[PDB]
């Protein structure tokens, strides 16, 4: 059996194939071990505060709520190093490797991000980084692949499939059923076989927990509710975890909208996909009505995990959580509103939390709710983004 | 099941072990690939592994992985894969048929209803790729529900408790994995010891020798995939050849299980 | 005359039109103020703590200095809302004008960072702000200038002189000549006239006293030498200015030797200038044998400064601090090694500081030496430039 | 300063005020300069305050910033100028010529070296637009001893302490300024009751109801520069008509002032 609960009820599982199973077993008990190691979570700490720049800073926003009853404020993931949340769980499983005695780390990535969070932690702790990604991805997110490389990873282009995120995803499995003897599997989000979902969430955990030290010593009291973008699900259970059993903090994440729910170009599966088995894990996600998994779409690369986190799906189905979708053109504006009321250029993934918090906001102005929105990462990677947009409406 | 145990009671008679191919349905066309099958029968194939095109197939190599991407570009369909199989078992009676899935395509539609579908049309087993012994129960309880084998797998590393499990689960045969990685001795008695279903090893087997080495090692036979695809590929542009470099692979690796 | 003595030995002064002496005269008077009011101290460090990211943290960086006896840290300056030092000052700057009653920000800028800090800041405390860049830097800085209007900022070309960061200069104080009633000049370095050199140095200061106290926590003494890139001078005295009456620690400041001193095409007035009379001081500047002001070379845009703080070259005449120079491939090669061995992307400016330490490290590996290197930003936005380069050379 | 003194006598006595126009030298060609300049005078110019190009004039507006760009485009260089101001001296004996300098170029060879060569090529005055009279003390003082006027500016919103400050160090004239910014009453009545240089307002004087205004109001005279350089910039393929226009617009700002 298991050390821990492979399960957040009826989603979550370890569907990998059986030559697979010794590696996950050898990492959970690793994890597990590691989390009672005073040691481990001492070196941890050490590398979060000295090296990543923890702890993040809470920014009350008062511009942008400026005649509203809402007092909003930041998570500033994007000021950790790296310019994003990632960064945090990547030095964790990068340890928990080093526990190992795993010398090599497997990783995949989509926009980009985990690949270059993947790929510092590895030089910084001295680990051989190899990372697979979507050929169509590689063309299009030069910059963040020459990044990976300046700091010693390897970048491998993957052809098959659609060339994104999920085929990147299959390549990293395959290489990992042949070589996770040596080699540690860094994967990206809290999604995939257990024990990852549970691993990931609780390296990300410093994330609520300095929100609620800060929000309690900054306004004396819990928010009502606490928003996150939810892509894989990382930054959003790392910023719910600590708030779980304060049953009066609301948990809302936000899943892409892309076109518009309607359009069927989204990237929103915990709420409007199917649950299915894939990725290792029974969880809800984007597939055709014959089973086939399809692609999620959003202007935010990053948001593009076809699928979701099993302890997202089982949060939502308990109504402990709820969840719900911002549309290109709704982060597009958030992202617009952040730069120019209060300087801070938020990643296009974040700018869906921001866009349901500035709803919430605008919808009810009169009604008085204090609210944490997780900036889980700078946007100055889609500037260029926003521009080409822009310019093409005139 | 049934079949499987008909067939290796027949080849144990025989002194020799089962010769059996896999190949992705419906590739590079349900036509083609229906004559590609019925090469593979008359060229002396005990056995059949078929798989169902899928989008994403985590656990196999390259040459599989195009199989798949071919049978897409025919717009190869689970459901069009189901008339393949009723017509095969329509065609060859006697053969056993097993199916490679991976988990979403039995999910899908719910698992007792795949498995019903399954022996409809005359499948024998079912080995779900992404399914280890550990999520396997509503698998294998639907699969014997409707007398479908649930094909189990056994790695290299296999431990004592692995292998009592996958002896006690499966059906119809064991999966003998020849390595860790995806498709491109001791354990064999272990598995006997403990009652299991005739050993096929499988993974890598791409020569005649490799096939007498299984069947000497005490395996009940030996599986043959990527070998089978990769005469496919080199002859999409002379369909008559490839059947013709198919019969003549095939009837080499079966005439090695003698 | 002034509160503040407006030299720092023969450097320095107030070397402007007659017309702009009453908007010296106010900022020195209001700076002065301010220095002694709790309250204004008080609101600088609340947003630097939680808007800015303050303390940033102080990296021991043990892969790159292996095999010696050197052990160096890094100030994170990179880690900073912006992703530079700069922030730090135009924080305090926007403060300033808001004292004075302001409502309006000129600010100058080459590589654009100064920009889009002097626009961040007027975004959050809801400051009108214009900036004046050289027409050839708009040309080449196409992000930062889209970064500095989504930010709200009025960015306006310049295409007098060379159309560089001088010429910018030049255009900042034209407009502040008749518009000083109602706009602050946030100048964007230590030096232009007095009260600009000092002002700028007080609102860096805490890079150098949080180092300190740092250091002293990690180390139990004092750095043998702290470093920094010296462009204009603020980084490089933010940085040495607790340490001045420390004795025991050496000061070093890095000039661009671009292409090599010898061929005239480098940014290191300070040691290899001449000194003149230009932008409101008098200090070591690029200028022809005739007076006529030049441009300074270097592969990085931010060190184009064509001249030097008035406190450096002082604490250079008296023996205080020692001033060398990094070459455009030294600085590559500082660049390409910490991202490799400390997955840290160092800004091409900081670059140059990192190389003279890996000069002295290397020049003398059996040396035990404690070295501090100012970060004062991150490379993200130098990646195309250092790409472009190697792969030119095959 | 001598030169300054004996004009204004000389204009107080025929009750009329001084018209001084501004150039740069060398804009837009050495030889075309000289033109201008000879032009300027024979027009009714009084009194002549020259430019020596530099790279940054921060204190000018975009119509002088072209002078040094053109002057500069020329290849004119602050030895050239000198040798220009030389031949001006040499061929016109009495008339004020002040320069318009930039600390640097003062600075560069040595401040009392710059005086000597004023004084050795004629120069009576100059103004260094940047150094405010608490940076001016080597400036004022190496004038002085080598008998050039240190021109001191009085600015619009000049308090008591300013206004005797610039009355006591200038010399030659005091410079009004008209405005704030770049070039593009009750302090002329201070000035003399300080005993200060005459007045000489400046900047934006492009017309002559405005130089008689000055006067009016007590200032012994009206310097403009821009006017007379557009004047420069709009006849540029045309030396000739350049002349034409600049002896018009020159002897309508002289008339006014009587
Ligand atoms: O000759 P090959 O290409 O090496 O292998 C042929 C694969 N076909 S198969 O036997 O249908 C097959 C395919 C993938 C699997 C993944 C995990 C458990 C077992 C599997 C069985
Ligand atoms: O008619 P305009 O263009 O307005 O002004 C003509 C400027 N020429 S000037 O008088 O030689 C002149 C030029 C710049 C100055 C800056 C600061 C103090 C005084 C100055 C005097
Ligand atoms: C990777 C990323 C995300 C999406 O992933 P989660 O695992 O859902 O957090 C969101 N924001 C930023 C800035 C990211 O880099
Ligand atoms: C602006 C900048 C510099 C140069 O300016 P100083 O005033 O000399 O500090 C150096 N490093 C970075 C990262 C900068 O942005
Ligand atoms: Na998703
Ligand atoms: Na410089």
């Amino acid at each position: 059996t298991t050390l821990l609960n492979p399960y957040f009820g009826e989603f979550g599982g370890m569907y990998v194939p059986q030559i697979l199973m010794p590696a996950l077993n050898q990492l959970e008990e690793a994890f597990v071990r590691a989390q009672k190691d005073p040691e481990f979570q001492a070196q941890f700490a050490d590398l979060l505060k000295n090296y990543a720049g923890r702890p993040t800073a809470l920014t009350k926003c008062q511009n942008i709520t400026a005649g509203t009853r809402t007092t909003l404020y930041l998570k500033r993931e994007d000021l950790l190093h790296g310019g994003a949340h990632k960064t945090n769980q990547v030095l964790g499983q990068a340890l928990l490797a080093k526990r190992m005695g795993k010398s090599e780390i497997i990783a995949e990535t989509g926009a980009g991000q985990h690949g270059v969070a993947s790929a510092l932690a590895s030089a910084l702790l001295g680990l051989k980084c190899r990372i697979y990604m979507g050929a169509k991805d590689v063309e299009r997110q030069s910059p963040n692949v020459f990044r990976m490389r300046l700091m010693g990873a390897e970048v491998i282009p993957v052809h098959s499939g659609s060339a994104t995120l999920k085929d990147a995803c299959n390549e990293a499995l395959r290489d990992w059923s042949g070589s996770y003897e040596t080699a540690h599997y860094m994967l990206g989000t809290a999604a995939g076989p257990h024990p990852y979902p549970t691993i990931v969430r609780e390296f990300q955990r410093m994330i609520g927990e300095e929100t609620k030290a800060q929000i309690l010593d900054k306004e004396g009291r819990l928010p009502d509710a606490v928003i996150a973008c939810v892509g894989g699900g990382s930054n959003a259970i790392g910023m719910f975890a600590d708030f779980i059993n304060d049953t009066s903090v609301g948990l809302i994440g936000v899943e892409p909208g892309g076109h518009g729910i309607e359009t069927g170009e989204h990237g929103a599966p915990l709420k409007h996909g199917r649950v299915g088995i894939y990725f290792g894990m029974k969880a809800p996600m984007m597939q055709t009505a014959d089973g086939q998994i399809e692609e999620s779409y959003s202007i935010s690369a990053g948001l593009d995990f076809p699928s979701v986190g099993p302890q997202h799906a089982y949060l939502n189905s308990i109504g402990r959580a709820d969840y719900v979708s911002i549309t290109d053109d709704e982060a597009l504006e958030a992202f617009k509103t952040l730069c120019r009321h209060e300087g801070i250029i938020p990643a296009l993934e974040s700018s869906h939390a921001l866009a349901h918090a500035l709803k919430m906001m605008r919808e009810q102005p009169e009604k008085e709710q204090l609210l944490v929105v997780n900036l889980s990462g700078r946007g100055d990677k889609d500037i260029f983004t926003v521009h080409d947009i822009l310019k093409a409406r005139g | 099941m049934e079949r499987y145990e008909n067939l290796f009671a027949q080849l144990n008679d025989r002194r020799e072990g089962a010769f059996v191919p896999f190949v992705t349905l419906g590739d590079p066309g349900i036509e083609q690939s229906l004559k590609i099958i019925d090469t593979l029968i008359d060229a002396g194939a005990d056995a059949l592994e078929l798989g169902v095109p899928f989008s994403d197939p985590l656990a196999d190599g390259p040459t599989i992985q195009n199989a798949n991407l071919r049978a897409f570009a025919a717009g190869v369909t689970p459901a069009q894969c189901f008339e393949m199989l009723a017509l095969i078992r329509e065609k060859h009676p006697t053969i056993p048929i097993g199916l490679l899935m991976y988990a979403n395509l039995v999910f899908n539609n719910g698992i007792d209803a795949f498995y019903a579908r399954c022996e409809q049309v005359g499948v024998d087993s079912v080995l779900v790729a992404d399914v280890p012994v550990e999520e396997s129960a509503p698998f294998r309880q639907a699969a014997l529900r409707h007398n479908i084998a649930p094909i189990f797998i056994c790695p290299p590393n296999a431990d004592d408790d692995l292998l009592r499990q996958v002896a006690s689960y499966g059906r119809g045969y064991t999966y003998l994995l020849s390595r860790s990685g995806v498709t491109g001795h001791h354990l064999i008695e272990k598995l006997k010891e403990y009652h299991a279903a005739p050993a096929l090893q499988g993974f890598g087997i791409s020569s005649p020798e490799q096939v007498s080495a299984a069947v000497r090692a005490g395996a009940a036979g030996a599986i043959s995939g990527s070998a089978i695809v990769k005469i496919i590929e080199k002859n999409l542009a002379s369909p008559k050849q490839m059947l013709a470099e198919l019969r003549s692979f095939v009837s080499a690796m079966k005439a090695a299980s003698r």
